[PDB]
DNA sequence: GATTTAGCAAAACGTGGCAT
DNA sequence: ATGCCACGTTTTGCTAAATC
């Protein structure tokens, strides 16, 4: 008592974003692998959506979507290896949750010059993005 | 002193997940960091193994060892988030 | 060749509640 | 407060295909 700072219910989950943010890159970090970082998927879940306000896996996706368009962007580095990279088992694959989200190719996201920071959810997760 | 020795662990400008999972621990301060066992800081139900890289660097690069014993850490005004 | 797509199935997940 | 099932959902996975 006596903070007017911080919750308690907060402070729990104040420890997650971080966490999937640095281990999105690569591996996949979803709440079974989050379960060694907080609690079982379940319970996991349901604070982690009672503080930010969005899901666990949804959030995961979302927050890799937008990096992956980023480095198509920004960066010339191949599709197939941007996939692989990011936990994808195929590039298929990588096209399907791409055009699913962005409802444009990665491909042609990549040369698309009027297409810009659209769906691109933060890693901040508490304040619509 | 080193300037970032006696800086938050939350302010140390570091990777993602490493500052703030740190500062969850009761670690306020690098100072206590420094003196805090790896092997099961790192075993903690949160910080991950990818942080060691980031918090190895620190003390390294500060000329401390695993667990160094500090004179002084703590000044006057100490608090928390 | 490269990219994108066809479906199918499953996995988890989306949550609610439930249990301790 | 912690753990769980179920219902459902999304994704996923999988073989392929199609387009560029």
């Amino acid at each position: 008592m006596t903070m007017s700072r911080r919750n308690t219910d907060a402070i729990t989950i104040h420890s997650i974003l971080d966490w999937i943010e640095d281990n999105l890159e690569s591996p996949l970090s979803l709440e079974k692998v989050s379960e060694r970082s907080g609690y079982s998927k379940w319970h996991l879940q349901r604070m982690f959506k009672k503080e930010t306000g969005h899901s666990l896996g949804q959030y995961i996706r979302s927050r890799k979507m937008t990096e992956i368009a980023q480095k198509l962007k920004e960066s010339n580095e191949p599709i197939l290896y941007l996939a692989e990279r990011y936990g994808f088992e195929s590039q298929q694959t990588l096209t399907r949750t791409f055009k699913n989200y962005f409802d444009v190719p990665p491909h042609k996201y990549r040369m698309t010059n009027m297409q810009g920071e659209s769906r691109f959810l933060h890693p901040l997760n508490h304040y619509n993005s | 002193f080193d300037p970032i020795l006696l800086r938050p662990v939350d302010d140390l400008e570091l990777t993602v997940r490493s500052a703030n999972c740190l500062k969850a621990e009761a670690i306020h301060y690098i100072g206590d960091l420094v003196q805090r066992t790896e092997v099961e800081l790192l075993k903690t139900p949160n910080l991950g193994k990818k942080s060691l890289t980031e918090i190895k660097d620190v003390l390294a690069s500060r000329g401390l060892s695993l667990g160094m014993r500090l004179e002084n850490w703590p000044p006057a005004s100490i608090a928390d988030e």
